[PDB]
């Protein structure tokens, strides 16, 4: 203008929007449980 | 039946103890759901903010 300010208006850029923020749960596998060697006792089969 | 009675005390315990665990995975599936949707909303206020 005559005063030095600008007749056509600026600009507004768009702010970026806020995230969606993410987790997970990572799993593990570990083995199984293996059977040891057998014994045979001295008691029947009730007993034992 | 001795015996009888052993097996059906043993089972009485595992009913026992299947109701304890399904209310447990009930429940804790419950706040799960909670935690996601509070998620949701803490986005969406903070996109009103």
């Amino acid at each position: 203008t005559i005063d030095g300010q600008p007749l056509s208006l600026s600009l507004y850029a768009t702010p970026a929007d806020p995230s969606m923020l993410l987790s997970a749960a990572i799993t593990a596998s570990q083995g199984g449980g293996d059977l040891p060697h057998a014994v045979m006792p001295m008691y029947r089969f009730p007993v034992i | 039946l001795e015996n009888a009675k052993w097996g059906v005390s043993q089972l009485i315990q595992f009913g026992n103890t299947l109701l304890s665990i399904t209310e447990r995975q009930d429940a804790e599936a419950l706040a799960e759901i909670l935690q996601t949707q509070g998620s949701e909303l803490a986005l969406q206020s903070i996109k009103m903010q």
